[PDB]
Formats: structure tokens, C-alpha cells, sequence
RNA sequence: GCCUCGAUAGCUCAGUUGGGAGAGCGUACGACUGAAGAUCGUAAGGUCACCAGUUCGAUCCUGGUUCGGGGCACCA
RNA sequence: GCUUACGACCAUAUCACGUUGAAUGCACGCCAUCCCGUCCGAUCUGGCAAGUUAAGCAACGUUGAGUCCAGUUAGUACUUGGAUCGGAGACGGCCUGGGAAUCCUGGAUGUUGUAAGCU
RNA sequence: ACCAUCUAGUAGCUGGUUCCUUCCGAAGUUUCCCUCAGGAUAGCUGGAUCUCAGGCAGUUAUAUUCGGUAAAGCUAAUGAUUAGAGGAACCUAUUCUCAAACUUUCAAUGGAUAUGAAGUUGCAGUUUCUUUAGUGAACUGUCAACGUGAAUGCGAGGUCCAAGUGGGCCAUUUUUGGUAAGCAGAACUGGCGCUGUGGGAUGAACCAAACGUGGAGUUAAGGUGCCUAACUUCUCGCUCAUGAGACCCCAUAAAAGGUGUUGGUUGAUAUUGACAGCAAUCAACUAGCCCUGAAAAUGGAUGGCGCUUAAGCGAGAGACCUAUACUCC
RNA sequence: ACUGAUUUCUGCCCAGUGCUCUGAAUGUUAAAUCGUAGUAAUUCGAGUAAGCGCGGGUAAACGGCGGGAGUAACUAUGACUC
RNA sequence: UCAGAGAGGACGGAAACCUCUCGUAGAGCAAAAGGGCAAAAGCUUGCUUGAUCUUGACUUUCAGUACGAGUACAGACCGCGAAAGCGUGGCCUAUCGAUCCUUUUAAUCCUGAUUGUUUCAGGUAAGAGGUGUCAGAAAAGUUACCACAGGGAUAACUGGCUUGUGGCAGCCAAGCGUCCAUAGCGACGUUGCUUUUUGAUCCUUCGAUGUCGGCUCUUCCUAUCAUUGCGAAGCAGAAUUCGCC
RNA sequence: UUUUUUUUUU
């Protein structure tokens, strides 16, 4: 069975990503990172909502999953699918490793002991620090409190503590709401799908009449 | 029994204790190690110049 | 299909160095060529360039410092109507006679030139010039650049014309004109006819007996000029003459006044009034279209 | 434990500069190199002959020898309790002349200069030594145009 | 757990340095027989266990993965 | 204001497109008997001077990319030394000194030596 | 088998190794060894002294340099990795998250060198080296002039003979293996070992401070209700716990909860009379103390007794007590 | 030497290791002997016994004595087959 | 001038060869990895033997010993190049060996001491034959019939730290529970507790702490099976479940 | 030299 989260909680040892020198590292469980109305468009959610960590812990895949599952089953029984856009932004990418010894009778005859105990992998974790962002959402603002509450049903599937906020950002955009909406109106954001690209000045003009900013 | 156990730990002191001996100053006279040829006209300009 | 020359390219790019990027300069044999042992310290090393235009042959005498070479002698082709020669500036004759001129020049710079004369009778033999007295001849390493070594090359005429002159110019007969690379012999009476020119004149004849027309068209100038298949060797030798009698450089002009001929870089603010005026323009065209 | 071979762990440190590459520019043999003289070590990656031990990359020493292309350099190397004067026949490529010694020199130069201007001229010996920086002098400032700024700690803010 | 060995037609087994994939039985076709079986004459057939690399080309050579099989797993 | 030979620093010099180019020069260019080298006079080599600035090259243009410099980021991140400092811990702040780098913003777009020459 | 002798057999192993004062005073680390309970070797240490009377330094300043770790970057190369956008894949510009064996860039600490007499200027000789060349390089001379060129501290250097050691352990920070360990392995420094003394009730390592033998005074850390020398001293708050809490290492406690109480933040209603019943109120948060979460075996531990406007928790003030420490005798 | 009254039986294997029997066997073999070269020490070569190597026997000598697939008018199993 | 890309050309196709553009090295350089390299250190080709003879100095390991490897010179004779120049093996970082003995090469060498000649033998100098436990003994097992000097530097039983494993208790609720997440359970996750499991360690004990189980006899702890007093049920009652003191 | 079989009732 999978050992207790507490043998693997804190960060100790360097990362150990999965490369040439790590083989034989089984899947990770969690695989879905963007759930909800994922295609909308950017103006279609303007509120967004962080989930952030009080930890420097790791984040089993286990329990990223779990948590997601959580909050999306809650979401799409409370607001409908297509009324939300959750993004995982923590991706489980350290792997831990396990000594396994035989838990039976008469194991010492060939228990190695401490001698060469280097571990095999076990699972993939997410190295979290302070102020790190577990979840965020990007929702419009009557879902605020499905989405506080959804964070909250969410957080108790994590280690440690955690804190929901609400940003003051254009959903999930680099900009709070209103230079957002003052550059939109001038012309200087142009519709990168979810996200939105600044237009800079600098340029040929020719390619600048396309859209005089 | 292992007995490997290699450290560092009081050689700095010990290296200290009697002060580090810094090089002494005439290691900059001696020609040992110059070019053969530059030390043989070396010799015989030495060889030649007169005294007086 | 994926684009390759792009910003990252562009950030990664390291330039090659100037004169490697334009082509000119070959680094591994400069390297070679221009460096001189740590143990003479700041000694010169003379370097004896030798280089051939389309129009042109141009022969000099320099050695390398930290902030560029020291050109201390120099001889072209261009100024031999001094000497003579109008015509045929680039041929063997020419280029020999180039390399004649420049070490007679520096010899009679430095103060040499009666010491040294090196060998005054042209017989396309190899030839050394040989220590005399104390003063040692003075030295210089070829220097042919980019030019393909060839037996019989313009290049080693200027070589050849130089130690005639008498630089000593370390150097082997092999890719001298008239030496054969199958039987490894040197032709003197060969080379020495290459020098004076014959091979022109017998073009010169050859093409007459051929065709008029084209010989007229291949020494067009030639014959304005007054030079004839029985002349250039004459007319070679006369200027061999000359180069020997008198060497020293033709003095220099007055510095005219200069006036811009090319357009001068715009300012900050006229760049920036442009810029005014384009996107003004450009909002007219889109109103308007 | 570690293997001791040569150039063990000098993976940057015998690297060149990025975007730094290539052919070798020939200042680096026009220099002029005299036994006396002071040469900072730094190791040029392109040229594995004549290259100085990674013990010694980033350490001045003195040349003693000059050869044709190289030169025979003292460098103190600590070893325990002793320090010693270890002989390293360096290329030119690996080697480049030393400013402090030559700043010095200039500093010594200026010294007797003025002293000799001085005494020729019979003004009193002048003052030639460095001397650390002394603490700031009285002075007064002015508030024209300058008015002092009340300044104040700012309030918390939750920055999401 | 450690140390080895093997994986190739439907089945059982060879095979080469690396340049052919074979042997037997089985399957299909024709013949002999009243018919079947034996017998005769033909044909087609393998995941070269999977992957990556090495060289001109790898079933083979090297490394890793999956399955199976063998030996050891002792003191007190 | 320029051209050539040889350079030094090796993009502020590179790259893209375009305009202009007086004089020297460079270059393209014509020919292939001879020297020389190729399947091929394309390259290399040799003899020349009808023609051209078309290209190279030089100067200039671009709210040009790159490169370089500066500001901002920021006294922030990080960090030396101190505490019978707070906290269960993870960690956090304070005292004492050092102190960055991206994004973003603005500017610059080769300097120069020896020799020869043009204007 | 037994008896005598070789035989006091050899032992890198165990045990012992006998008077007093004075001075100095370590190591458990390097290399080689059929080497790992042992040696040789260097290091650390003692003694004898000898040559002299300014050049050195576990410290700074100035000048010049080396590095690729922290931070930073991946909308820069390599390797991963989510999502769409504009022209099923493909291209373009983006985007989320990462690297002990990635990096354009890049600290703080850190390393090295130099900072004058063994120097600087000239003049005047030598060379078979070097140069076309007194052209250079180097050296030589009882050559001529100039005179100490950052701070602070301080006497410096040389030779010989030889002991013990060559099981280490602990701590702040960094760090590898391990689920962890009073576990195993490393880096810098300081300690214990070798070391007593005041304090932490007790303790090899913790805090203070190191020691001849005495005295007076003052303190460090720690403390002042009684054990116990020093106040039931002074000011403001908080806390009631059916065994509260009570001082670095340190001698366990978490997620989650409380309509206990005390402060704060935000948003509303309210005197055009706010909530309850036929004059402030409401809601969500936040963090101090207290409570629940909180179960182990002989009877027992803030050290004990006890303490509740404390003798507890937090911020503070006067004075006072006390070292083998500091001053003086 | 092994086995171990009586009764009833004592199967297959001589490949391995032993033991043993023949030898024509130039396959391999020491000292001695013989020949060659040399002035001699000495060098080269030839023979050269037993043993070993070749052949046969022997297990109441030491000892040893297999795998994988398919298959029967319900299934199961597998007389049978490869 | 490479890897590669784009665009063209009978058979020719995704892939044969030819052609033109672009191409910062994305190729190649005997091998592992990392550095380095673009008129080269890569590819093609010509000629060659510097992979030769000789002594010192130095770097690396380091005791500043040796071997090995390497660096910069000096003397000789050479190779390539027109020349400057480069070359003592491999672009750099690994690719290897003492004493004694044997063996070979070298001098028109030295010695065999009663005088000489020739064999023979021994020496001086440089290589090879090998020690891979690689600073270099010549080396198979068993002991339960066992012995000695020691070791708690070191294992097996207790004790000590740790608790992966073992056991026990919590938090959010997706679902079960005819409907109903919480009567009673509770997945995916997650927080703790305990030392009646087995492991990890090797701190104490090897000049000895008698090592399983049972019998007998005390006392203690509860995480409560029964009984006392209670609260809650998917509690109408023999019965049964949960919870509290 | 080799040469095995022929479903039940009629
Ligand atoms: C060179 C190597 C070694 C040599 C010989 O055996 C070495 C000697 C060494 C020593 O000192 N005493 C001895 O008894 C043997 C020999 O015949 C071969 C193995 C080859």
C-alpha cells in the first residue's frame, strides 16, 4: 500500500525530476490541468479567485487530484459546466523514493539492512512554497461565492494550510480590471484566447496601421 | 567496523598553529630553469666584461 | 516550413571577425606569418605583402603591433609610368619590376642600397642575396594572402623581383616560372624571358598571324600606347634600368577642399518628425480607402 | 571518492565566454612579456597545449623564463602550513599582463616626479602617502527649493 | 531479495560476424484408393518478445523493459 | 567628404528591404597562345581593357529585428555577522553590513592605426 | 598420554608499570603497506640553542583580478510540461509549471597578487644570445643623484635531536543516503576529549567565563514568596482551566473547532427612531489568553512546596543578589 | 569391502571418475647410450622403459536414472499422437 | 565545408544521383562524459616517418617520494611547406608496472687477479618478458570433537533512539443507508496517537544480565466484553448497535 | 520388401 503522507511531506532532498537517469517512474495519477469553460474568451470571466499555500510542503498527485475532482464535481452541480474556468497551476514533478523491506517473519535472513539503500521511485509530488498558488478560477462575479466555496470544500484535501483569496485581476490575465479595461477600450490588448497579448509600439508602420494604437 | 572515516576538521588549526610560511624573497635570483642558450650568453658576457 | 533565421538565431549569433567576414584576411596564417617569439621581445618581424588587383599590383613592406601594421615601404604598379611602362601593369614583367622598385626604395631609405645591390644582371637563375661586411641584408617573410600558390605566379614574380632587388626574402625556386614539377629542373633562360616579357610579344605575334581584328581587340591599348612585339622586351629592360637609377618615392600634392558627397544621418528629431508624417500619411490613406 | 585526473571539474572553468568563440585575436601574442613582470592565469580552453593546472586559473604570478611561445611563471600555491613558490611553464594564450603591479609602477612614477618638481622648483616636500578616507567635514545645507519631506510607514496592503 | 538462462511459423526446436529466417510436425492444393489412413508431387506459413543505440545494413552486437524457468536465501 | 593595401578592438561593426554613388580606386568585365588547374577557363591561373555601376563595396533611409548602453525593477530578491528573538514545526521578522537579475522604458547603430591615392 | 629439556618459545592482543614541585603542551588528519585493533611517512609537540636587530600578520585600506553557488531566466539555447488564440496535423505569437548531472545574466561570504633601498632615474662597459641595424635582452660597475611612499599591531630568522598521536565525539549554518533514528557520510568554525568555575533543579558539549594562593569592591549569564543570598518592590493590561500556566538546547503535539473573554478589519441598518416582545444593532472575518481535539501500564513531578488584581502570560521601571570573570591590595 | 535373519525381489546406464586387460602401438616420454660440429668445455640430432595417450571389460565399483504441446459423441482425465 | 531545410530534374517512389539557394555548427573529430574546433582540430588529397637519438627543468598524485602521463625549452638528424612556421605520436582530460632473474641491442668497451690468444662467463647503458590484491607473498576446504589471545571497535536475547511495517483515534464529505452525506458507515485525500508486531541502528553488556513456552502469584493500565449510572438510534419488545462517567 | 480400417436398421 502507499505509505502515509507524512513520510514525504517536507521539502528535504534536491529535485529529482524524471529524466535519463531516473527510469521506471510509474504515471502520475493526476492528468487533467484545465477544467470548466476552458475555451472561453477572455472577457467572458472577469473575476478570479487564488487558492495559496501557508506551506512548503509536497503536493502528491494524489491529493492535487482529489482536490480537483472535489472542486470540479462542486462546481458543475452548483453552476454548471460551462460556467467556470479552473486551472491547476501546480504540476507534480518531484519524485520521491522508497526503500522497500519485506514485513514478514524471518525477513531478516534477507533484509540488506542499510547497505546500499538507495530508494526506487514511488510517486510524483509537487513541491509547494509560501505564497505559492495551488488553484486558481476565473468565474463571473455572481459565482464568487460557489468558488469561495468550492476552494474551501477543496483545501481540507490538502496538507498543511491554506488560504482562498479573491485577485484583483482580469481573470487570469496579467492586469488588474480596470488598466485592463482602459487598454481594451484603447486598442492595446489584442484576444489571446483565455489570455490577452500586449500590443507594443515599436515597430514597421505598416504592420502598426493594422491597428493604429 | 568500518574505519574509512576521512575528514578535514582540525587541519586548518593545525596548519595555523605555527603561523603560514609565506615564501622567502630571494626565490627570485636563482636562474635555475632558464633557457640553456640565454644562460650560456649570460656566462659569457660575465666571463668578459672588464673590471676596471 | 519552420523558420530558421529567427530572433532566437539572432540572439545565439556570434559575427566572425571583421576581416574574416569581409573576406580578406586569412587568421590561421597571419597567426603564422606575423608573430614573433617571446624571447625578442619587441623586435620586428618584416613581412614583405605582396597582393595583385584586376588593374593592379601592389607591393609592400610592413610589421604588426598591438594597434595595427606598420607599412614602412611600398611599391605599385600604377607608378611605374615614372619607370616607363604604360601599358601591361599587371603582366609578370610588370609585377617584377613592381618588386624591384620597392626593395631599392627601402633599401635606399634605410641606407642600404650601396651596400647592397643584389644581382644587377637578369638571368632568372636563383639568387640570395649574400651577407656582406657586418650589416646583415635586410629581411623579410612573403605574404600572399588569399592567392592560390601556383608554379609561375605574379605573386613570386614580386618575390623574385625583391630578392633580385636584394631584400633577403627566405624562398625555394620550386614555384618559380619555368620550374618542372614532373622532373623537378628550373628553366633560368625561361623564367628570366617571362620577366622580360616575350610570352606578351608572343601573343602579340600569334594573335596577329591569326586574326587582326582580334588583335586589336586584345591590345587595343598596346598599340596606342606605341608597344610592339618587337619593343617590350627592350622596353622591359629599359625600365629595369630606370627602377635601379632612381627609386625614391614621387612627392606628395596640396589637400584640395572637400565638400559632402553622400547623405548625412537624419537626427533624433528629424526621426522623429518622419515618423509623425508617415503615420499621419498612413491614417489619411486607411480614412480615404 | 573523486578521480584525479587532469582537468577534473573544469567543465565552465576551461569553457570560453558565450558568444566568445572562435579564432584567437592576436593582441594576445603582440603583447610583450619580460621576466620580472607580474601575469594574471586564466585558462583558454581552445588551446590544450602548454595549459596551466586548474589550481592555478585566476592566480598572478611572476615570470622568470621567456621562451618562444611561452613562459616560466612563479605562483604561490598554499600546502598546509606552508605556502610554496611552484615553477609553471605557461603559453602565451593562457596568460595576461597584471594591472595592480603596473598601477603601482605609475604611482611611483608620479611620486618622484613631483618630489624632483618640488625640490627644482623649492617648494616644500609635498605629501606622498595614501592616506584612508577621512571622515565627512562640516558643511551646511539649504532647504530652498529642498523642503524637508515628512515620510511615514505605509499601511498593509493585500497585494493578490 | 541476490545470481544466472531463455523468448524465433499453429506446436517443438536450430540459425549465422551482422548481409539466409530454417528442420520436423501441423495447415492448403493435386495425385493413388470405392472411400479414409499410409504413400507420391507441390504451396503458404514467425511477435525473430518490446524498445533505444553501434557501426554501410542488426533476430543476432550493446543497454533497458515484459514473461517464463533454474540455483542461493547460512549462523544463533 | 571619400578609394585601396595591411591591420587593432571583434555586431554600436550583424541581418532584411530600399535610395544614392562626383573623382581615384575596387569590382564586375573580354580573351584562353603561353604558365597553371579543372568533367567544365565555373573556381584557380595567365594576357588584356570593349562595356557597366546591374551586382559586390561605401554612405544614407526604416516609430525595422539583433547587438550595445542607460533607467526601472529596488534598497526588492538573495546574503555576512547577533540575539536565553517570535513560532509545535515549516518558517518569519528585527539588529549589523553588502546588494542583484528579468519583463517594461529610453537612447546609440562602429571607433581607429600605418602606407598610397582622389576630391 | 605423562615427565624433563629446547623455553624466560612468539604475541600487531589483555593487565600492570612504584617520589614531589616548576615550565611548555598535543592527535585521532595526509600518503604507502595482504593494510583496516598494527606500522612507516608528513603534520601537530618539547628541548638545545645559534644568527641577528623591521619585516612580517588567521585584521583592515587602495589597485587589479578569479569563480558560476544563492537570487534571476526559460515570452534566450537543451530537456521536460498545461491551455487555448490567429493562419487534424503544420506555422506564427502566446501561455501554466520545472532542471544535482540546463543556462544569457549573476551576488553576499570567499581566493590570489602588488603597495619602494633587494627601489627610481640616468652613464658606461660585456655578450659567441637577438636584430638589417645600439636593434633588443640580460648582466656587470668599489658608477652618480634621489631617501622609506596605506592603517593597526609586533622583534625576526636558522639548524639539530626526539616524544605522544595516527578508534574521535558534540553544536549553529550548508549538505548526501535513509520513512526516520541519541543512524551513516561530508564543508567552515567553535568546543568536549585534555577543563575546573557561576547559571540551566540534574547533564562531556548549552548560556556566562577559563583556573597560582588570599582579601576588598564591581559584575557576566542567571535570578530576588519559602526551600535559597537578593522585593510578597513599582506601572499597564490579559487569563479561571472538575489538577491552567510557568523561561535557549529541553525533554512531544497537529488538522479542525468554541455564541468563553479581550482587542482589531470590512460591509450594512439605525434617530425620515436599528434587532426581540406581543439606543445602538446585524453579518462575515481576523488574533491574544482559555477550553475541546489530548489514551499506558510501581506512586510522582514548572525541581518541590505552593501560587489565582499571582509567586501565571506580555510590555516596562527602580533597586538588589551572586563566579576561580573585571579593578585594586 | 559392502549388505545385514527368514520370505519375495534386486530393473536401465560403462557417457563421468575409478579399477582392470591387451598390446602391433615412431603419438609423448628421464637417466644412460650412440652419431654430427668444435682444438675442448659444449652445441645439434637419434634411439629411448614403465607410465600417460589410444582401444576392450566391469555398477552386489563410486554413482546416475528428463522436459514441452495436442487428443475420446456432456464435462473431467488422457489410453493415443507430435 | 558540415547536420539539416526549401525549390527544381527520364525510369527515380518517403527514400539512388544531378542543380541552385539558405544553413553559428543544430554535423564530424576510434571509444564513455565533459571541454575545444569553420579558408579547422572536420572532409578530399599530395608528400612523409618528430611514434627517431640525448640530458636536464617543471606540472599532475604528492611525503612535494617513485611509476605513469604531460608541459616548455636546449643539442643532433630529419619530414611537409614557396615561406613564416609546425612536428618528440593520437585535439585535451583514462588506456598501465619496482627489486631479483632471463633475454636482446650497444663499445673495434672493462674484468676473470701465474703470463697471454680464442671460446665461455661476468659487468657498465637502453629496451622486452609481470606482478589487474595494479608501490608488485608462491597458496584449496571442513570442524556440531574443537582450542588460544582478545573484542561490547562486531552480531544473536533484554534495555535505549526511530516507527517504515503492525495496532488504535481524528478532519472535508463522493457515495451506501427504500427517500436521507453524518442513525450507522464513509471512498478519493488528509491529520495524529501507541510501542502487545516486525524492521532500521549498534548506545550499554562477550574476565557471561541463564536464551521459548507452560505452571504458580501479585500488582498496574486501559483503547470497556460483563455488571452500576446515563445519552442516541434505521430504539414498538428476548434481542441488537453507537456514545458518555 | 510393404499392403491398417469400412457407423445402426432394412
Ligand atoms: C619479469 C617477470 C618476473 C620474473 C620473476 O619471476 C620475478 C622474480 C622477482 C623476485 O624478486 N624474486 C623471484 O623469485 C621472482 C619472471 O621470471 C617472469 C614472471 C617475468
Amino acid at each position: 500500500g502507499r505509505r502515509p503522507a507524512r513520510c514525504y511531506r517536507y521539502i528535504k532532498n534536491k529535485p529529482y525530476p524524471k529524466s535519463r537517469f531516473c527510469r521506471g517512474v510509474p504515471d502520475a495519477k493526476i492528468r487533467i490541468f484545465d477544467l470548466g469553460n476552458k475555451r472561453a474568451n477572455v472577457d467572458t470571466f472577469p473575476a478570479c479567485v487564488h487558492m495559496m499555500s501557508n506551506e512548503r510542503e509536497h503536493l502528491s498527485s494524489e491529493a492535487l487530484e482529489a482536490a480537483r475532482i472535489c472542486a470540479n464535481k462542486y462546481m458543475v452541480k452548483n453552476c454548471g459546466k460551462d460556467g467556470f474556468h479552473l486551472r491547476v497551476r501546480k504540476h507534480p514533478f518531484h519524485v520521491t523514493r522508497i526503500n522497500k523491506m519485506l514485513s514478514c517473519a524471518g525477513a531478516d535472513r534477507l533484509q540488506t539492512g542499510m547497505r546500499g539503500a538507495y530508494g526506487k521511485p514511488q510517486g510524483l509530488v509537487a513541491r509547494v512554497d509560501i505564497g505559492d498558488i495551488l488553484f486558481s478560477m476565473r468565474i463571473k462575479e455572481g459565482n464568487v461565492k460557489h468558488a469561495i466555496e468550492a476552494f474551501r470544500r477543496a483545501k481540507f484535501k490538502f496538507p498543511g494550510r491554506q488560504i482562498i483569496v479573491s485577485s484583483r485581476k482580469w481573470g487570469f490575465t496579467k492586469w488588474d480590471r480596470e488598466d485592463y479595461e482602459r487598454m481594451r477600450a484603447e486598442g492595446r490588448l489584442r484576444s489571446d484566447g483565455v489570455g490577452v497579448q500586449l500590443q507594443r509600439e515599436h515597430g514597421p508602420l505598416t504592420k502598426w496601421i493594422e491597428n493604429p494604437i | 567496523a568500518k574505519s574509512k572515516n576521512h575528514t578535514n576538521h582540525n587541519q586548518n588549526k593545525k596548519a595555523h598553529r605555527n603561523g603560514i610560511t609565506k615564501p622567502k624573497k630571494h626565490i627570485f635570483l636563482s636562474m635555475k630553469g632558464v633557457d640553456a642558450k640565454f644562460i650560456k650568453n649570460l656566462r659569457f658576457s660575465r666571463k668578459n666584461n672588464k673590471r676596471q | 516550413v519552420k523558420v530558421i533565421k529567427n530572433k532566437a538565431y539572432f540572439k545565439r549569433y556570434q559575427v566572425k571577425l571583421r576581416r574574416r567576414r569581409e573576406g580578406k584576411t586569412d587568421y590561421y596564417a597571419r597567426k603564422r606569418l606575423t608573430v614573433q617569439d617571446k624571447n625578442k621581445y619587441n623586435t620586428p618581424k618584416y613581412r614583405l605583402i605582396v597582393r595583385i588587383t584586376n588593374k593592379d599590383v601592389v607591393a609592400q613592406l610592413a610589421y604588426s603591433k598591438i594597434e595595427g601594421d606598420v607599412v614602412v615601404a611600398s611599391a605599385y604598379s600604377h607608378e611605374l609610368p615614372r619607370y616607363g611602362l604604360k601599358v601591361g601593369l599587371t603582366n609578370y614583367a610588370a609585377a617584377y619590376a613592381t618588386g624591384l622598385l620597392l626593395a631599392r626604395r627601402h633599401l635606399k631609405t634605410i641606407g642600404l642600397d650601396s651596400t647592397y645591390k643584389g644581382h644587377e644582371e637578369l638571368t632568372g637563375e636563383d639568387y640570395n642575396v649574400e651577407e656582406e661586411g657586418d650589416r646583415a641584408p635586410f629581411k623579410a617573410v612573403l605574404d600572399i594572402g588569399l592567392a592560390r600558390t601556383t608554379t609561375g605566379s605574379k605573386i613570386f614574380a614580386v618575390m623574385k623581383g625583391v630578392a633580385d632587388g636584394g631584400i633577403n626574402v627566405p624562398h625555394s625556386e620550386s614555384r618559380f616560372f619555368g620550374f618542372d614539377q614532373e622532373s623537378k629542373e628550373y628553366n633560368a633562360e625561361a623564367h628570366r624571358d617571362r620577366i622580360l616579357g616575350k610570352h606578351v610579344a608572343d601573343y602579340m605575334t600569334y594573335l596577329k598571324e591569326e586574326d587582326e581584328d582580334r588583335y586589336k581587340r586584345q591590345f587595343s591599348k598596346f598599340l596606342a600606347a606605341g608597344l610592339n612585339a618587337d619593343n617590350l622586351v627592350a622596353t622591359y629592360q629599359k625600365v629595369h634600368s630606370a627602377i635601379r637609377a632612381d627609386a625614391s618615392p614621387a612627392a606628395k600634392k596640396a589637400a584640395k577642399p572637400s565638400k559632402r558627397h553622400t547623405a548625412k544621418r537624419l537626427t533624433y528629431d528629424e526621426r522623429k518628425q518622419r515618423v509623425a508624417d508617415k503615420k499621419a500619411l498612413l491614417l489619411q490613406l486607411k480614412e480615404q480607402q | 571518492t573523486n578521480s584525479k585526473g587532469l582537468r577534473r571539474g573544469t567543465r565552465y572553468m576551461f569553457a570560453r565566454d558565450f558568444r566568445k568563440h572562435g579564432v584567437e585575436h592576436l593582441s594576445t601574442y603582440y603583447t610583450q612579456y619580460k621576466r620580472g613582470d607580474l601575469v594574471d592565469i586564466k585558462t583558454n580552453g581552445a588551446f590544450q597545449k602548454g595549459m596551466p593546472f586548474k589550481a592555478y586559473h585566476g592566480r598572478t604570478g611572476r615570470i622568470f623564463n621567456v621562451t618562444r611561445g611561452a613562459v616560466g611563471i612563479i605562483v604561490n600555491k598554499r600546502v598546509r602550513g606552508n605556502i610554496l613558490p611552484k615553477r609553471i611553464n605557461i603559453r602565451i594564450e593562457h596568460i595576461k599582463p597584471s594591472k595592480c603591479r603596473t598601477d603601482f609602477l605609475n604611482r611611483v612614477k608620479s611620486n618622484d616626479e613631483k618630489r624632483k618638481a618640488a625640490k627644482s622648483a623649492g617648494q616644500p616636500v609635498p605629501a606622498l602617502k595614501r592616506l584612508p578616507v577621512a571622515p565627512r567635514g562640516a558643511h551646511t545645507v539649504t532647504t530652498q527649493n529642498n523642503e524637508p519631506e515628512l515620510l511615514a510607514p505605509l499601511r498593509f496592503e493585500i497585494v493578490a
